[PDB]
């Protein structure tokens, strides 16, 4: 999920743009 | 500001920004 992702790895704007509603 | 570690309010806060009137949901445990 997005701690995996943005956190614990290097985030992205594809990544975080996964979350938007 | 997107391409780094993001973690807690500082994730929050970029998905704040980016998503902007769209909102978004925060899930951190899955």
């Amino acid at each position: 999920g997005i701690v995996e992702q943005c956190c614990t790895s290097i985030c992205s704007l594809y990544q975080l743009e996964n979350y938007c509603n | 500001f997107v391409n780094q570690h993001l973690c807690g309010s500082h994730l929050v806060e970029a998905l704040y920004l980016v998503c902007g009137e769209r909102g978004f949901f925060y899930t951190p445990k899955t």
